[PDB]
């Protein structure tokens, strides 16, 4: 965002959305691909609290880790706490449930991670 | 800028309003402080 003469260079998505406070807007001009668009504004949002330093930002880019609530976690464990097999998130077996890939697309569901 | 003049009152070349309190050997110059904001905005650490 600083850096007025930026818009005139060439640009890093890493020198404008990461290591600086960026406009969805430069972020968007640098993505397109809106579906890693999205991806990345869901990283913003949830690293909402990963905004500083930089290297906390790389690693809620990583998504190993969930955030908070667990909003971003992108990995591949897919176990209850207690070895319990985790249920399809969009399948109705053996619960229907309310809250699911249709209502929750954005999180980016898998399997049963 | 363009056209803007103080003429000195120190002896070497330091302009600034010398007031009389007591003697006119008093003459206030304040200091002020600033970091970065967007150090974080947020560090528990005393910001320097
Ligand atoms: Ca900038
Ligand atoms: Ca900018
Ligand atoms: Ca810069
Ligand atoms: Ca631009
Ligand atoms: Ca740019
Ligand atoms: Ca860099």
């Amino acid at each position: 965002a600083n850096t007025f003469l930026e818009e005139v260079r060439k640009g890093n998505l890493e020198r404008e959305c990461v290591e600086e406070t960026c406009s969805y807007e430069e972020a968007f001009e640098a993505l397109e691909s809106s579906t890693a668009t999205d991806v990345f504004w869901a990283k913003y949002t949830a690293c909402e609290t990963a905004r500083t330093p930089r290297d906390k930002l790389a690693a809620c880019l990583e998504g190993n880790c969930a955030e908070g609530l667990g909003t971003n976690y992108r990995g591949h464990v897919n176990i209850t706490r207690s070895g319990i097999e985790c249920q399809l998130w969009r399948s109705r077996y053996p619960h229907k449930p309310e809250i699911n890939s249709t209502t929750h697309p954005g999180a980016d569901l898998q399997e049963n991670f | 800028c363009y056209g803007s003049y103080a003429r000195p009152t120190n002896s070497n070349g330091g302009q600034g309003v010398m007031v009389e309190q007591n003697g006119k050997l008093e003459s206030q110059v304040e200091m002020q402080f600033f970091s970065t904001s967007t150090n974080a905005t947020n560090e528990v650490n005393n910001i320097q």
